């Protein structure tokens, strides 16, 4: 019940080597979307 | 000390001479540069933002 955590710890470095892209910074076009509209006269 | 001394450098003289009278004649013509492309980039690490 001592090693129980060791092993999470590894894990948690070796999965944090995988390296994994971040979008945080980046961004895409975009348009506004038409919303429902009936008109008449 | 006679004429036989300055072999070695009538040799010298000679073969400037030579190089240079050669260069003269010596037909030139240009070459097409076909290697112009950008393709020097440089890489590394990201300096991903934490938050």
């Amino acid at each position: 019940l001592d090693n129980v955590i060791k092993q999470i710890e590894a894990l948690s470095v070796i999965v944090n080597r995988s390296e994994k892209a971040d979008d945080a910074q980046i961004l895409g076009p975009n348009t506004y979307k038409q919303l429902l509209e009936h008109l008449f006269s | 000390m006679a004429s036989t001394t300055r072999l070695v450098n009538d040799r010298k003289q000679l073969e400037q001479q030579v190089k240079d009278d050669a260069r003269i004649l010596a037909d030139a013509r240009g070459l097409n540069i076909t290697t112009v492309a950008n393709d020097s980039a440089t890489g590394g690490q990201a300096i991903r933002n934490v938050g």
